[PDB]
């Protein structure tokens, strides 16, 4: 019913810089907004109630500030711990109805993806599976492209990828690309490669082994 | 007959100042006096800096109506006064709570009143106030300083609050019978339904006696009886340093059980006190607070003794006909 | 003290019902609502209701009103939200929580239940294959764990039994098929790997398939 307004949808910052979200209600909530910091995998944990109290145990860095229909809430200084969805809740009326969250990422200094391939395990070849698996770890930006050799022939079909969060530590991310050929494919061909397209070095990173 | 019970109005001089948690009923009752519980509410609930009741303390609240029985004995409870005390909790209004039409509102930084199921209240931040309808907080530059008088505060309602002797579920339901028998027409109140009518109008203005028992929601009344019985039990009395204000918690109990200081009539009667060769320099003094007793209320052929007794508006739909 | 214990994973057919139970505790359970709010994976939350467990009175929000029912007992302290003629837009995250000013604290407070995992699918529960990477050196070492061809969510994937923690990166499980592949890799230093065990330990509870696997090397 009342629409809570979120912007931004994204904010990218470096740890020190000082975040504001803005949370327009489509009509009057008192001061009944409460803002909720969410990281990956938890449940949303309430920072700021009543549109501009910290909730116990709250840093002061988090603070909230609105009465009507605009609330603020910001962070004065970001802190790389502070990768998570923030977002608004109204509960003046209900329903009670959440803005839509604020994704905040860190930005931060470049590195290069530790690269690592993995050829499969004698316990997949044993049941005729054959995984090549790439990790490419705590590398910044997000942006990153892995190609898959076979013998230096590129391949795309039987390539899973994964993408983890945000570091909350380093702010990297870091990157899971899984190649399951059978095992018969794989025992014909002896070079399987893992090639990584990423902005820090001017030549692909590749690391490779060879074996049937 | 209306002034403080035990504490002349605060000057506050800094907004900023804590608010403490006092442990002493003559503590607590002296917060009641200067208006420190709505400040602490205000503080808690609505972006509220500083006090309310800046120089004229309780005894200077705004009430509607003003016609006012139970304000001119200081010592009768408001809902307010209650949940200082523990012994109710007036919530915050959210989007849900009625504003009832009547009070002058404009200008208000908290008004509550009784509801059919509970108490409610409603604040306004830092120097913001009531627009006159009270729908609204907008910015008032009159009220900031952060100390404001009496008159930003509204109790609606001629209510009366204290201890309660608690009535079994049945018989809570036997008075809920009455009530509704007595009001038929009566659809919902304040958004609780209390009759089922298919059939209702927008919610009007209702004033009804009422008493709250501690139940699912109050039980409005018309013909009732009313009775003041004076208990002198030891929430009946206050001590104090008279000028140093009220006393510790260890000293208000050492005077209630031990019979050992000042007092006057009633509490000399009734918990013994000691004149002359006073033992300690600076002794404590009790003595009875103004108001007519305790409220038993007779209603539904039985007698009640509420949490609260009050003749206030609140929102009702009418059924229709 | 203040617990919402939330009822486990649930993998339900689709057209199926589930119920979901939060078992409130630490605190009085019929002061306070009980809101359950549904998280799709990477959305935001939806607020699907309120319920006043005095009463078992509910406001929901109006795109919920006939997926879910809401009920509490008392006597339990659990609030239970019943999600009928269940679609794959119902698999997500339902947490219950309590919020609001805690007038007997004189605090706000705001709880929430652990999360329940619900996916809507037909796809048989199965348990994973458990593969070791070893890096068949350098300064640093990165082993890793391929878990592959499981379902439901979760799987939990630790290192020696949780007490390799640092270094790790365990991936976002990908649905392929209807299995999930899950990845995680561990970085040590090179004089820790080959010399002292590194084992990932990988439970996947809905085929009670628990599972160490030592990364010994090549
Ligand atoms: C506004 O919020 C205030 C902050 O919670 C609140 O003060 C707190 O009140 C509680 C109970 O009224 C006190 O709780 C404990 O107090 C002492 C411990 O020192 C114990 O003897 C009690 O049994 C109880 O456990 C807090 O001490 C008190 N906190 C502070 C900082 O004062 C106000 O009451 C709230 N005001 C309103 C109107 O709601
Ligand atoms: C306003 O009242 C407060 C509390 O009595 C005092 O101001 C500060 O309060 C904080 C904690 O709330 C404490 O650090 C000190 O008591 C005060 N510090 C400072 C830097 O002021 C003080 O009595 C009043 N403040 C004024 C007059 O400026």
């Amino acid at each position: 019913d009342v629409v809570m307004t979120q912007t931004p949808k994204f904010l990218l910052v470096s740890a020190g810089d000082r975040v504001t979200i803005t949370c327009k209600a489509s009509q009057s909530v008192s001061n009944d907004v409460a803002w909720y910091q969410q990281k990956p995998g938890q449940s949303p944990k309430l920072l700021i109630y009543y549109a501009s109290y910290r909730y116990t145990g709250v840093p002061d860095r988090f603070t909230g500030s609105g009465y009507g229909t605009d609330f603020t809430f910001t962070i004065s200084a970001v802190q790389a711990e502070d990768l998570a969805v923030y977002f608004c809740q109204q509960n003046y009326n209900s329903p009670y109805t959440f803005g839509g969250g604020t994704k905040l990422e860190i930005k931060r200094a470049d590195a290069a993806p530790t690269v690592s391939i993995f050829p499969p395990s004698s316990e997949q070849l044993t049941s005729g599976g054959a995984s090549v698996v790439c990790f490419l770890n705590n590398f910044y930006p997000k942006d990153i492209n892995v190609k898959w050799k076979i013998d230096g022939s590129e391949r795309q079909n039987g390539v899973l990828n994964s993408w983890t969060d945000q570091d909350s530590k380093d702010s990297t991310y870091s990157m899971s690309s899984t190649l399951t050929l059978t095992k018969d494919e794989y025992e014909r061909h002896n070079s399987y490669t893992c090639e990584a397209t990423h902005k820090t070095s001017t030549s692909p990173i590749v690391k490779s082994f060879n074996r049937g | 007959d209306s002034g403080p019970i035990i504490c002349a109005g605060p000057i506050h001089s800094n907004k900023s100042a804590d608010i403490p948690h006092l442990l002493g009923y003559s503590e607590k009752i002296c917060q009641i006096d200067r208006l420190i519980h709505v400040s602490s509410w205000l503080r808690n609930h609505s972006q509220f800096q500083g006090y309310v009741g800046q120089r004229g303390g309780r005894s200077q609240v705004s009430y509607y109506p003003a016609e006012n029985s139970y304000s001119r004995w200081s010592g009768l409870l408001s809902p307010c006064d209650a949940d200082w005390l523990g012994m109710l909790v007036v919530k915050k209004a959210k989007g849900s709570d009625m504003i009832v039409p009547g009070p002058s509102y404009k200008g208000k930084v908290f008004f509550e009143r009784p509801t059919f199921d509970g108490y409610v209240g409603w604040g306004c931040g830092s120097g913001k106030s009531r627009t006159e309808s009270g729908e609204l907080c907008s910015s008032d530059s009159g009220t900031s300083s952060g100390l404001l008088p009496s008159n930003r505060v509204l109790w609606i309602g001629d209510v009366a609050c204290q201890p309660m002797t608690p009535i079994p579920e049945e018989t809570f339901l036997e008075l809920k019978s009455f009530s509704q028998s007595e009001f038929p027409d009566i659809c919902k109140i304040d958004g609780i339904v209390f009759n089922q009518c298919e059939g209702e109008s927008l919610p009007q203005p209702f004033d009804v006696a009422w008493m709250d028992v501690g139940h699912s929601h109050k039980i409005i009344m018309r013909e009732h009886k009313t009775k003041w019985v004076q208990e002198s039990s030891s929430k009946d009395f206050v001590c104090y340093k008279e000028g140093t204000g009220p006393c510790s918690e260890s000293e208000e109990k050492t005077c209630k059980t031990s019979g050992s200081c000042r007092g006057d009539m009633q509490f000399c009667k009734v918990a013994g006190c000691e004149h002359g060769e006073e033992a300690s320099e600076a002794k404590c003094r009790c003595s009875l607070v103004h108001k007519p007793g305790e409220v038993v209320v007779s209603y539904g052929g039985m007698r009640v003794r509420p949490k609260c007794y009050g003749f206030s508006r609140m929102m009702a739909t009418l059924e229709v006909n | 003290e203040v617990q919402l214990q939330q009822s486990g994973a649930e993998l339900v057919k689709p057209g199926a019902s589930v119920k979901l139970s939060c078992k409130a505790s630490g605190y009085t359970f019929t002061s306070h609502y009980m809101y359950w709010v549904k998280q799709r994976p990477g959305q935001g939350p939806e607020w699907i209701g309120e319920i006043n467990p005095t009463n078992g009175g509910t406001k929901f929000n109006e795109k919920f009103k006939s997926k879910a029912t809401l009920t509490v007992d008392k006597s339990s302290s659990t609030a239970y939200i019943q999600l009928s003629s269940l679609t794959s837009e119902d698999s997500a995250v339902y947490y219950c929580s309590s919020s609001g000013y805690d007038y007997d604290g004189r605090a706000y407070f705001d709880y929430w239940g652990q999360g329940t995992t619900l996916t809507v699918s037909s796809a048989k529960t199965t348990p994973p294959s458990v593969y070791p990477l070893a890096p068949g050196t350098n300064s640093m070492v990165t082993l890793g764990c391929l878990v592959k061809g499981y379902f439901p969510e979760p799987v939990t994937v630790t290192w020696n039994s949780g007490s390799l923690s640092s270094g790790v990166h365990t991936f976002p499980a990908v649905l392929q098929s209807d299995l999930y592949t899950l990845s995680s890799s561990v970085t040590v230093p090179s004089s820790t790997w080959p010399s002292e065990t590194v084992t990932c330990n990988v439970a996947h509870p809905a085929s009670s398939t628990k599972v160490d696997k030592k990364i010994v090397p090549r």
